[PDB]
């Protein structure tokens, strides 16, 4: 209630711009708002700050739309990048009643997921064998674009990880991929990801 | 206005054991210091704030204890951990009210998992899965997969190491570990990661690929009476070499 | 670090008329530093419950204070203001003239 | 017309006798409305005018916070100046601060001030453009460099032009009946013989507000500024002011002289004659 | 409103 971030989660296409909302409650007439970005490493890095008497803060791709009457201080980041993906935190800063320090209060955070633009999909499911044990293998669903969604399986001892993007930076090449594995003898790459809706033109290589 | 560093970053300890997190700041003198807590991965609660050396204060009473024996030396401690002490603890510093407009800057944070039953602790097993020839033929690229399995508790660090150097380009690791048995309340965890390189790279037998998983568990000093090997903090690796065929 | 000596004005809030309660003021201004001793005397005798204004100052950084007290004037009674300051070698006493 | 808000604080060290004493007062125009005194028991920002008593506990809490924070840094500032000047810890010293804004008849920003004086003389002060500092000397320049690095200027600019202005508007409203009142000076002449050949003519103005006033003497319609005695304007002790001008006159020539009085609350300049 | 004295240190 002191700081309110209604959005638990937000998604947006790379290269586009997103707005992370923030409302706050204060009986102080002078105060500061701070925006932080929490990396997946859990590292909390400072972004931009807004003072109650200052024009709209702006710093690189970050900008704040200070709406003082409404007590609204939404953060906006433009020209999204894949690494923009993180959890964003809004904070209120008030000089304490003791005058001894600034009391900063944090909102609960909003997870921003920036969505890769896969321009050259080649959806396929491959089978990869253990470097040490030929028989042991794993199924790799990969090269689908961001419209594809990976569901868990009907089975409880069939394991499926959600899609995540990788960046072959030097080749300016991105690719999605999910992994699946099982001890079930009836487990096969042919039927691994078929509890998900996959592109009909998905390549299922022979053997 | 330079550097802040806290340690250790990851902690696995049994109930009752003492806790000692330390923090340091550099490049600035007489800064304001803070201990913050993140339960779940959402709200940050201010636990302690220090206006100056020797001075510790808190808004609401705490079970954890804090201290500041030197200007740039900050501590969060306990003589006996409660399983409720589990959490993510961040150190932070700021300029003082007098020195400027305070902007709090954080250290890396420390994951503290207090575990009730040390018999539940399991190091991971790691396996690397070599690229398929179908992929190589279809895309001219080669994806390796790493698989860490059956580890407890949560927090491990998975890295790829190619030819002796850690790699980040072409890699993606699950945002977090999945439960092997989501039912069980102490399910062992699993984690997968991908490394994609070009076919030609993988086809070079002079190329050595290694997947490494740092695990945090018991110490040499923690007592252990079970048959299986002691689940101490350790590293588990699995590897593969390039090949042409 | 030059020191400025107090200007002194002693006077009543309202025009004087015997038998009517008034306020006796002693205004000290243009001094520096601020440490200053101020008394209101009735027939040379120090008056007890004397209040004053909160320390403040002027554009030129010099201080001013108003000391005051309820009183009732008579034709016989002498009133004054005794002031001491760093810049004074001995307390300056300024008599209250009712048409000063 | 125009209006102003001001905060004056005074810190005086008292070596070997404890922490420096901090006293701060606030004004709207010629009327004090708050105080804080580091030696007082309340240890809070106190009201000194009825029209501000209507602010709720949050006002007092936030204001107390701010003034406390200031009092603690000026305490430390005395020590820093002492070291900057390499002066003796045996001597008492003074640090004064003045802060506030002027607004026009239309309630809009006019000027802003943020100045410090050490031992009664200029130390550092924010310029008219609210963008740069005037450092009185070598020591203040060390500070001018700190404040530049900390962006104090631009920070205070925003406050003066914003928070301060608006607060002034709020006060002028909260205290409309008092702050926007106008009190014409109640005037009169008095005659005081010094010799058989000379007498003092004294022109009085009483119970007026604001304190701005002009009193002039004229010998048959002609200025006597060199031979006129003028007392510094002075508080009546009830939110009004008093002043008097006086000329010594040779007996017989009394009716030659004229007293002239200008004050905001006077539709037209008054002229008085003996 | 009393000044907000962030950074006022000499």
């Amino acid at each position: 209630q002191k700081v309110t971030q209604a959005q638990s989660s937000v998604s947006m296409p790379v290269r586009k711009a997103v707005t992370l909302n923030c409302l706050y409650e204060t009986s102080w007439w002078s105060y500061y708002i701070f925006w932080y970005k929490q990396l997946p490493s859990k590292e909390m890095i400072f972004l931009i700050r807004q003072g109650s008497d200052e024009q709209n803060a702006k710093s690189g791709r970050y900008s704040v739309n200070f709406k003082k009457a409404a007590k609204s201080v939404a953060l906006t980041i433009s020209a999204l990048q894949l690494e923009d993906s993180a959890k964003y935190f809004c904070a209120l800063g008030e000089l304490a009643r003791s005058g001894g320090y600034q009391k900063v209060t944090f909102g609960t955070g909003t997870k921003l997921q920036v969505i890769p633009n896969i321009q050259n999909p080649d959806p396929a499911v491959y089978q990869l064998r253990d470097s040490k044990s030929s028989d042991k293998s794993v199924c790799l669903f990969t090269d689908f674009d961001s419209q594809t969604n990976v569901s868990q399986s009907k089975d409880s001892d069939v394991y499926i990880t959600d899609k995540c993007v990788l960046d072959m930076r030097s080749m300016d090449f991105k690719s999605n991929s999910a992994v699946a594995w099982s001890n079930k003898s009836d487990f096969a790459c042919a039927n691994a990801f078929n509890n998900s809706i996959i592109p009909e033109d998905t390549f299922f290589p022979s053997p | 206005s330079q550097t802040i560093h806290q340690w250790p970053a990851t902690l696995v300890q049994p109930v009752g054991s003492p806790l000692s997190l330390e923090c340091t700041v550099e490049g600035t003198s007489n800064p304001n210091l803070y201990w913050y807590r993140q339960a779940a991965g959402r709200g940050l609660q201010l636990l302690f704030y220090s206006v100056g050396i020797g001075q510790i204060s808190s808004e609401v009473p705490q079970n954890l204890s804090a201290s500041r024996p030197q200007d740039r030396q900050f501590i969060l401690s306990s003589k006996k951990l409660l399983l409720s002490d589990s959490g993510f603890y961040l150190c932070a510093w700021s300029v003082s009210v007098g020195a400027g407009v305070p902007t709090i800057y954080f250290g890396e944070g420390s994951w503290l998992t207090v575990v009730e039953d040390l018999n539940k602790v399991f190091p991971p097993e790691v396996a690397v899965f070599e690229p398929s020839e179908a992929e190589i033929s279809h895309t001219q690229k080669a994806t390796l997969v790493c698989l860490a399995t059956g580890f407890f508790p949560d927090h491990v660090e998975l890295s790829w190491w190619v030819n002796g150097k850690e790699v980040h380009s072409g890699v993606c690791t699950d945002p977090q570990p999945l439960k092997e048995q989501p039912a069980l309340n102490d399910s062992r965890y699993a984690l997968s990661s991908r490394l994609r390189v070009s076919a030609t790279f993988w086809q070079n037998p002079r190329n050595h690929f290694r997947c490494q998983v740092q695990f945090y568990g018991l110490s040499e000093n923690d007592e252990w009476t079970q048959d299986r090997a002691k689940p101490v903090t350790q590293i588990v690796s699995a590897e593969a070499w390039g090949r042409a065929d | 670090m030059i020191q400025r000596t107090p200007k002194i004005q002693v006077y009543s809030r309202h025009p004087a008329e015997n038998g009517k309660s008034n306020f006796l003021n002693c205004y000290v201004s243009g001094f520096h530093p601020s440490d200053i001793e101020v008394d209101l005397l009735k027939n040379g005798e120090r008056i007890e419950k004397v209040e004053h204004s909160d320390l403040s100052f002027s554009k030129d950084w010099s201080f001013y204070l108003l000391y005051y007290t309820e009183f009732t004037p008579t034709e016989k009674d002498e009133y004054a203001c005794r002031v001491n300051h760093v810049t004074l070698s001995q307390p300056k006493i300024v008599k209250w003239d009712r048409d000063m | 017309g125009s209006h102003s808000m001001r905060y004056f604080s005074t810190s005086v060290s008292r070596p070997g006798r404890g922490e420096p004493r901090f006293i701060a007062v606030g004004y709207v125009d010629d009327t004090q409305f708050v105080r804080f005194d580091s030696d007082a028991a309340s240890q809070r920002m106190e009201p000194r005018a009825p029209w501000i008593e209507q602010e709720g506990p949050e006002y007092w809490d936030e204001e107390t916070g701010k003034v406390k924070a200031h009092s603690q840094t000026d305490r430390e500032n005395l020590r820093i100046a002492l070291r900057y000047y390499n002066q003796s810890e045996a001597g008492s010293h003074t640090l004064q601060m003045m802060f506030g804004c002027d607004v026009g008849s239309d309630g809009r920003f006019l000027r802003g001030y943020h100045q410090y004086a050490y031992d009664g003389k200029d130390y550092i002060a924010l310029k008219e453009d609210l963008r740069s500092w005037t450092a009185a000397d070598m020591a203040a320049q060390i500070t001018k460099r700190k404040w530049e690095a900390a962006h104090v200027a631009e920070q205070q600019r925003a406050y003066l032009e914003g928070t301060c202005v608006d607060g002034l508007r709020r006060y002028l409203e909260n205290g409309k009946e008092t702050l926007q009142r106008t009190d014409p000076p109640k005037t009169h002449m008095t005659h005081h013989p010094i010799s058989d050949h000379e007498a003092t003519l004294r022109c009085w103005a009483l119970g007026f507000y604001p304190a701005e006033i002009t009193l002039t003497w004229q010998r048959d319609g002609e200025d006597q500024t060199q031979d006129t005695e003028l007392v510094e304007t002075r508080p009546a002790g009830d939110g009004t002011f008093q002043k008097w001008a006086a000329v010594v006159v040779p007996s017989g020539e009394e009716q030659r002289y004229t007293c002239h009085v200008q004050h905001e609350g006077l539709p037209k300049p008054l002229t008085l004659r003996w | 409103r009393y000044p907000l004295t962030f950074g006022w240190c000499f």
